[PDB]
């Protein structure tokens, strides 16, 4: 009984396994090591004060995250965000899936031993997180995505940045593609490698790219199109047989497919105001506090007490880079919540590890997590 | 051609005052560029700016050798930039 | 630009002339001139020896036809 | 003797280097693996018998040099033809 | 005079395997679009000297017959430059008859290093990892052994100073062309470069400070060694008698060139995994060596070129 | 033949490993210059040639390394 | 950019690609800092007329 | 100049040098500050330059960045891996989640920082302590490095 | 819509010269030969880096960065202690206790923004009504010791005062934005 756990995986992960020989007979994952008490938290902090948990959760994806939270709160409220406001968190949401997928392709490279890729797209990921720091202040963790509209106005120059970004992606896409898709020695360590079988993935909750490689259609943006994925056109990369590579390669794509709809959102994004006008919900605009009476109470209540959203309770999954990030948000009619169970893409997938990862070598592990995408805060929670 | 690199390369080594200068940058700075003083400020740290090259280095600071001071030839660290020159560098105002 | 990478390599390879230039001139000044006789074979020390014989006690010294 | 020589500055400089390291600072079991190690030796036992063949190579027969050579270089490899038949060498 | 050249042949090599270690961290840089260490001393010429230091004067390690586990470093960093001994640059220093079954026996040795590495851990798996390695080493060692006795048979004899006589009029690349492929292929499996590399792989580890730098400076002397013996056996630079260092020169070249590379390869390619590495020199490599070892018995033969003895 | 064309395609190497095989098991039995190996082996003197008296019987040998007479290697001249 | 036509002639083969078409790097084409000031739109509800919350 | 003390100046000045120019780190990789040094490893700011090395195993770890929250489950184990390092050795406190409990303090299973459990040496703060500022508290390790005068000390003790 | 990633449409017979052209492929590794092409025209690109010290990555008005608290032209500290942006705080950062100073006027008595407990969020910026408790440009304020990073109103006050020209040219370029 070898105790792998820096364990090479990604974030903390103390996989008790069993090796038969370098064969490894059986793996029993111990995660709980960043366990941090986000759900009970939430419960003692008020629907704005908890916007910024769900940022932290799985932390590569912090927009897409705080998307599922936001149409989660906005449910349960019966408001809906602005029009303009809709098509910046798919804005978003497709830089925060290219931004999942460099770290997920890169990192999985890096475990595997191939160095390179992860320095030339890493630097295209601070080119984005430019992006989310000149939108709302921080490099990542952002809060930006509110739960009703978003928080502030794009500043005057980010989309036409956002468009020289997405002018010359695709090229570094193209160069890591040249650099590790056919080199022989990535081939044979990802095909053939956790080979999962249709009926498999779906019983054991995979939902997200490993439910699209093994040939599942279903995908929560064209399924159940939330936020505006009404209004924008792209096709779900379905791989056909679920080895590794299959994997890899349908990650590969939704980068690519991402920059189609991020193209659409930049020729088509409305003009408008970024939150909902209602002040109840959402705060007063700052002139308007200092000079307004009504908008004054209302800055002051909103900030101090909150929402009060009404006695209910919803599942909003929305489809996170990783897979379908869903929050159960019970709510009681006070401004904090109840309950609010983040199911994490990743808690399903890390338990496929044992199955996934039959009849395999010490080696093959290592490539499993890497193709789950597993970061560790979403597990943990 | 190569000639040309060459070239601006003596422009480069040549511009920092006499080989005492280039040592002083070399050394500290470990950067032999040269750009236009976009100011001194009364810390003493010179401040350049060369549009030419990529945004992250089109903007640098060339510190004191004595601040509040402390010497600062070699131990120089990023807070010496004053408050007001801190966002020129950090291209957060794009004006001096 | 890459050329910083020169530096390193040339100090590399400074370093892995001057044992071959180095071990071929300690050769050329303890033989008196002479390449080492590379006796691979006995009749080759044979022949080494019996110059040593002939003239002082070095094989490198060659006496000749004035002899 | 010049070998002995190069040699013992050889040691020389390894051991200076930990000593002065320790002194400035002031059951697995398989049969795969088991089984190729023993390969090995059988392949370099062969290695061994087909060193002499550059002076062999100069002997006068040559024809029975060939066929000789030939034929032990064919025998190990229908060893290792089994060998991959066999699991052996398919880990 | 013959110390003067022992000093000549060790200390430049040394030193040339402290800078590969810059060299190798700013090739793979530009390679990775970042600039690499500069800036401690100038263009980080300064930056092998500092880490060396850093290693030694790290308090010493904390292990559990504390021979097995300071021999091993001693004997790998003395076998590697002890290797450098019969290297034919120009004239070799001391020229042995059989001098490429030194190299090949000096190189067999560095596996008991390995060896006694995992029986001093006296971790399970350590010894695991260990035995895990011997057959990177020694498994490449019977196809690195079978494509230079191939050589040898067209060069007729073990001495390396024959080659410089054989490749007088052309690389013996252009012939044996497919061995070179597989010997540079073995050569980066017996120096644990990267596309082969586990002794870092499935984190060595075990030692640190001085220890770690001794292995350390061995591996890098024998990254250089190889790609030497490369650019001797194969690529034959152009030897003048008049004057030798021409030789070196182009020695010197080709040497830096195949050294970068394995850097090159570093950066380029995952890593194999253990039973790839295994399944390519057993099945992919070693018929295609046994067989190509015939045509090399054959060629000189029936086109009547045996090559001269001596 | 098909498997053989894939086997060309597909495992490329064992196909190649056994193609030179048998090249080399045939090539020394056809060619021109096999038997030249084992005469300029042969040829190549290595040890002192010891000179056998004269009965005065025998025309054969040479009575002079340069004389008319005996072996000659013009066949290994002009090869 | 600012590289030896040579160079970039090496750079586009051996990538195989016109690298020099889409650089990395970014050079005076990214937004200029201190765009000019924004007068944001106000959405609805703000019509000092039928906008009884009631209603909204 | 000539003086038993100018000599033990000197030679420190030489040892802070040499651990101050080659800082192996080690990161351990909790949470999400991981990623904002993984930036730091990356090309806009590389710490290869400053001689930092991208992945170090603990035994050959100077540093220890601990990046994101130190749950109660993953105490027990940090110590092991900082009382596992080779003895010249030093930590930096990465993240609001590390150098005191950041959101999350108040948790059951949060350690209200790291300092509880390794002794810390440079804190960097902020929630993803933005990767220069980890490079400048990489940086002020380094002048913390330079201060220190071991040889002094022992001198005139 | 969708697509399919390796999914082979048809199974093309192999031909000798598709034979060749694979067996070349494993034979001489030319795709491998391909990465390396890669890489190599990549050591001929410009770095990326920036001199840390003396370059400084770009950081635009909004960045959080590090707590300060402003004061009027006059002199007159901002806050006047209506604690919301204590209430707000999603990690309970900010203390604040208040009393009537001798002028009369609200004034908070002691101000904590324990930095270690702050995730950086930047409500505090969004809730002050004056606008006292600002969002610094400032990141680089790593500390030796763990009690400098709580920091009490005298820091606060110091760290407004000292970048309150940037701050003041920060709020500037985005409040018409809020
Ligand atoms: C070695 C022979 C020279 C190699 C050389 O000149 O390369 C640059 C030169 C231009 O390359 P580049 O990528 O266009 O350079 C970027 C800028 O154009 C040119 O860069 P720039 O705009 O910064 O130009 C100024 C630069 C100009 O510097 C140079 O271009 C010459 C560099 C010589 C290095 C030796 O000088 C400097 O910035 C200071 C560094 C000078 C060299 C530092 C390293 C010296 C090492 C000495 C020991 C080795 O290379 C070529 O002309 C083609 C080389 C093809 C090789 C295959
Ligand atoms: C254990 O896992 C690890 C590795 O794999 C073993 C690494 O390679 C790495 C990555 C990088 C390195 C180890 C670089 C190490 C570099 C060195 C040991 C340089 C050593 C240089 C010397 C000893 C030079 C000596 C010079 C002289 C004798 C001069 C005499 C006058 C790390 C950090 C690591 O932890
Ligand atoms: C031979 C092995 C190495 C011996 C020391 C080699 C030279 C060390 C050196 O030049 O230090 C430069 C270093 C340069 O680094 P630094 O410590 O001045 O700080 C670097 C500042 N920036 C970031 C701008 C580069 O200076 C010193 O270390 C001063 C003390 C040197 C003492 C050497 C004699 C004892
Ligand atoms: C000047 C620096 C030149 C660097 C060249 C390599 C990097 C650039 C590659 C550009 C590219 O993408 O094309 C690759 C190309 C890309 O081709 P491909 O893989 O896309 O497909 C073409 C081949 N078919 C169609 C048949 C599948 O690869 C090749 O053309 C084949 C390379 C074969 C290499 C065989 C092993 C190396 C040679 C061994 C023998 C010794 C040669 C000399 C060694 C050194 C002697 C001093
Ligand atoms: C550390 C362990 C490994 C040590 C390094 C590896 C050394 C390998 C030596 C292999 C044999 C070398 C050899 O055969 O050369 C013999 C030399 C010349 O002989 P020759 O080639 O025939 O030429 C004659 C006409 N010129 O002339 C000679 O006769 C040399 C005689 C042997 C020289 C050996 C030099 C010392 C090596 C042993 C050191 C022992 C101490 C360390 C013990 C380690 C134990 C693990
Ligand atoms: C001297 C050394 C010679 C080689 C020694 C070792 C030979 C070992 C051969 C084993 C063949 C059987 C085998 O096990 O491999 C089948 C191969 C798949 O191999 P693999 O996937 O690696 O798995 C191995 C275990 N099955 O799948 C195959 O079927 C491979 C088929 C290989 C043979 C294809 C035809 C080869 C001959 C082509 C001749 C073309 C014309 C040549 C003209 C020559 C003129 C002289
Ligand atoms: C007469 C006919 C002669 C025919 C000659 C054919 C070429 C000779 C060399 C062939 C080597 C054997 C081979 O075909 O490749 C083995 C392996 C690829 O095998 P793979 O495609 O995975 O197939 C597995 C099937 N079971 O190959 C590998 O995967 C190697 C592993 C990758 C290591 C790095 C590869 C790139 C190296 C680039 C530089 C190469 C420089 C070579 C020359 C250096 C100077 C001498
Ligand atoms: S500090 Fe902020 S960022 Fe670093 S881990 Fe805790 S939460 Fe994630
Ligand atoms: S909100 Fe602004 S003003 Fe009211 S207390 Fe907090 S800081 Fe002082």
């Amino acid at each position: 009984t070898l105790n792998f756990g820096h364990p090479a995986a990604h974030g903390v992960l103390r996989l008790v396994l069993e090796l038969s020989g370098e064969m490894v007979r059986k793996c029993d994952p111990h995660i709980g090591l960043l366990h941090r008490g986000t759900e009970k938290l939430i419960e003692y902090k008020t629907y704005l004060q908890a916007l910024p948990y769900f940022d932290r959760l799985d932390y590569v994806s912090m927009m897409c995250n705080e998307q599922a939270y936001s149409i989660a709160v906005e449910k349960l409220l019966n408001i809906q965000p602005p029009p303009r406001a809709q098509w910046i968190r798919v804005l978003f949401g497709e830089i925060t899936r290219i931004l999942n997928h460099i770290m997920a392709v890169t990192t999985h490279a890096l475990d595997i031993g191939a160095m390179t890729p992860f320095f030339w797209m890493f630097e295209e990921r601070e080119k984005m997180f430019e992006f989310y720091e000149r939108v709302s202040g921080a490099r990542m963790h952002a809060a930006y995505i509110r739960p009703g509209g978003v928080h502030q106005d794009l500043p005057l120059g980010l989309l036409d940045d956002i468009y020289e970004f997405s002018k010359n992606f695709s090229l570094r896409i193209d160069e890591v593609e040249e650099m590790l898709t056919n080199n022989r020695i990535w081939r044979n360590r990802t095909v053939d490698i956790g080979v999962v079988t249709a009926e498999d993935a779906l019983n054991y909750g995979f939902s997200g790219v490993m439910l699209r490689g093994s040939g599942i259609q279903w995908d929560l943006r064209k399924t159940q199109p939330y936020d505006v994925y009404d209004q924008v056109e792209f096709d779900v990369p379905i791989g056909s047989r679920g080895d590794c590579y299959d994997r890899y390669l349908c990650r590969v794509e939704e980068m690519r497919q991402s920059l189609r709809i991020i193209e659409q959102c930049l020729n088509k994004m409305p003009p408008g105001e970024i939150k909902v006008d209602d002040a109840k919900v959402s705060p007063p605009k700052r002139a308007e506090m200092k000079t307004s009476m009504e908008s004054l109470i209302h800055h002051f209540k909103l900030y101090t007490e909150g929402y009060q959203v009404p006695p209910g309770a919803t599942y909003t999954a929305i489809e996170a880079p990783k897979g379908e990030f869903g929050v159960y948000l019970v709510s009681d009619g006070s401004s904090r919540p109840y309950r609010c169970k983040i199911k994490a893409p990743g808690f399903a997938h890390l338990a496929g590890l044992d199955k996934m990862s039959k009849g395999h070598m010490l080696a093959d592990v290592v490539a499993i997590i890497g193709t789950q995408d597993i970061v560790f805060g979403e597990i943990d929670r | 051609e190569l000639v040309e690199v060459l070239k601006r390369g003596v422009q480069q080594v040549t511009g920092h005052g006499g080989l005492r200068g280039l040592l002083r940058v070399f050394f500290r700075a470990n950067d032999i560029r040269i750009g236009t003083l976009v100011g001194e400020d009364k810390y003493g740290n010179k401040y350049y700016e060369d549009n030419k090259q990529f945004f992250g280095r089109h903007r640098w600071v060339i510190y004191t050798t004595e601040m509040n001071g402390k010497n600062t030839f070699w131990d120089v660290d990023g807070s010496m930039v004053p408050p007001e020159w801190h966002r020129w560098l950090h291209c957060m105002t794009d004006d001096p | 630009m890459w050329f910083e990478i020169l530096p390193g390599l040339a100090i590399m390879g400074v370093c892995l002339v001057i044992p071959g230039v180095s071990t071929a001139y300690i050769h050329k000044f303890t033989n008196g001139g002479k390449e080492k006789r590379v006796a691979r074979v006995q009749y080759q020390w044979y022949l080494m020896e019996r110059d040593r014989r002939i003239s002082g006690v070095n094989r490198y010294y060659v006496s000749k036809g004035l002899e | 003797m010049n070998l002995y020589t190069v040699i013992f500055i050889n040691i020389l400089l390894s051991l200076t280097l930990i000593l002065v390291a320790f002194w400035l600072p002031q059951l697995p079991f398989s049969m795969k693996f088991f089984l190729v190690a023993i390969t090995f030796l059988l392949f370099d036992l062969e290695i061994a018998l087909l060193l002499p063949l550059p002076w062999a190579i100069q002997t006068i027969k040559t024809s029975t040099m060939m066929i000789m050579a030939f034929i032990l270089v064919t025998i190990l490899s229908l060893g290792l033809a089994y060998e991959w038949t066999q699991k052996g060498l398919e880990w | 005079m013959f110390f003067i050249n022992i000093l000549t042949l060790l200390v430049p090599i040394l030193i040339a395997m402290a800078f590969l270690t810059l060299v190798e961290r700013k090739i793979l840089g530009y390679m990775q679009l970042r600039k690499g260490p500069n800036i401690v001393g100038p263009y980080g010429i300064l930056q092998p000297f500092a880490d060396a230091m850093k290693l030694f004067m790290k308090e010493p390690m904390r292990p559990l017959s504390m021979s097995l586990f300071i021999i091993a470093p001693t004997l790998s960093l003395t076998l590697a430059l002890s290797l450098w001994v019969p290297l034919p640059m120009p004239h070799p220093l001391i020229n042995l008859n059989l001098g490429i079954l030194f190299i090949l026996a000096t190189s067999s040795l560095s596996v008991y290093s390995i060896l006694w590495s995992g029986w001093a851990s006296n971790s399970k798996y350590s010894l695991f990892g260990a035995l895990r390695a011997v057959a990177q080493t020694i498994s490449y060692e019977v196809t690195m052994a079978i494509i230079l006795l191939s050589v040898l048979l067209m060069n007729g004899s073990y001495s390396l100073q024959t080659l410089i006589t054989t490749q007088e009029h052309m690389w013996l690349l252009l012939p044996a062309w497919p061995m070179a492929m597989m010997w540079f292929i073995s050569t980066l499996a017996e120096t644990n470069r990267a596309p082969f590399d586990l002794t870092e792989g499935e984190s060595n580890v075990e030692y640190a400070a001085g220890p770690f730098a001794l292995f350390f400076m061995a591996e890098y002397t024998n990254i250089i060694l190889m790609n030497a013996l490369t650019t001797i056996i194969f690529l034959g630079p152009l030897y003048y008698i008049n004057l030798p260092e021409l030789y070196s020169t182009n020695f010197m070249m080709e040497a830096l060139l195949l050294s970068s590379t394995f850097l090159w390869i570093r950066a380029s390619y995952p890593r194999f995994r253990y039973d790839q590495l295994m399944h390519l020199l057993w099945k992919n490599f070693l018929p295609l060596t046994l067989a190509l070892c015939m045509w090399h018995i054959s060629l000189p033969i029936f086109t009547a070129g045996v090559p001269p003895y001596m | 033949s098909a498997f053989l064309k894939n086997a060309w395609a597909k495992e490329p190497v064992l196909v190649v490993s056994f193609s030179v095989w048998g090249l080399a098991i045939i090539m020394p039995m056809i060619s021109p210059y096999t038997k030249y190996a084992s005469m300029i082996n042969k040829a190549t003197p290595y040890n002192y040639p010891v000179p056998v008296r004269d009965d005065g019987n025998m025309p054969d040998v040479p009575s002079h390394p340069q004389d008319p007479l005996g072996p000659s290697l013009d066949w290994l001249k002009n090869l | 950019a600012s590289a030896t036509r040579v160079i970039q002639k090496l750079r586009n083969w051996a990538s195989g690609q016109d690298l020099q078409a889409k650089l990395q790097l970014r050079y005076q084409e990214i937004a200029k800092r201190t765009q000019p000031p924004p007068k944001l739109p106000v959405g609805p509800s703000h019509k000092l007329s039928n906008n009884y919350y009631c209603t909204r | 100049r000539s003086r038993a003390e100018y000599v033990v100046t000197k030679l420190d000045d030489l040892i802070n040098w040499a651990r101050r120019s080659s800082l192996w780190p080690m990161t351990f990789g909790l949470a999400c500050c991981a990623v904002e040094m993984m930036h730091m490893a990356a090309p806009r700011y590389d710490m290869d330059r400053f001689g930092v090395v991208f992945r170090a195993s603990p035994r050959q770890a100077d540093v220890m960045i601990v990046a994101g929250t130190l749950t109660n489950k993953m105490a027990p184990a940090l110590r092991k891996v900082y009382d596992q390092m080779p003895e010249p050795r030093y930590v930096v406190s990465m993240g609001s989640c590390a150098n005191g409990g950041g959101y999350y303090h108040y948790s059951y299973s949060v350690v209200r920082g790291c300092d509880r459990i390794v002794p810390v040496d440079i804190y960097v703060p902020g929630c993803p302590p933005t990767a220069e500022a980890l490079l400048y508290g990489i940086l002020q390790l380094q002048r913390k490095i330079k201060r220190e005068q071991k040889l002094k000390i022992w001198y005139r003790r | 819509t969708y697509k399919y990633v390796n999914k082979k449409e048809q199974e093309s017979e192999v031909d000798m010269k598709s034979a060749t052209d694979n067996a070349a492929r494993i034979l001489m590794w030319t795709e491998l030969i391909r990465g390396l092409g890669m890489t190599l025209s990549y050591l001929f690109r410009e770095p990326a880096t920036i001199n840390y010290p003396f370059e400084k990555g770009p950081l635009s008005p909004r960045f959080r960065g590090e707590h300060a608290l402003r004061r009027y032209p006059s002199g007159e500290e901002r806050c006047i202690a209506c604690k919301l942006c204590e209430a707000i705080c999603p990690a309970q950062a900010i203390t604040i206790e208040a009393e009537p100073r001798a002028d009369g006027s609200r004034r908070t008595t002691r101000y904590d923004i324990d930095m270690t407990k702050c995730i950086y969020c930047g409500f505090c910026q969004e809730a002050c009504p004056v606008d006292a408790i600002v969002e610094g440009p400032n990141f680089e304020f790593s500390t030796e010791t763990h009690e400098e990073l709580l920091y009490n109103k005298e820091k606060l006050l110091n760290n407004g005062d000292k970048w309150e020209a940037e701050i003041a040219a920060n709020i500037q370029a985005d409040y018409l934005y809020r």
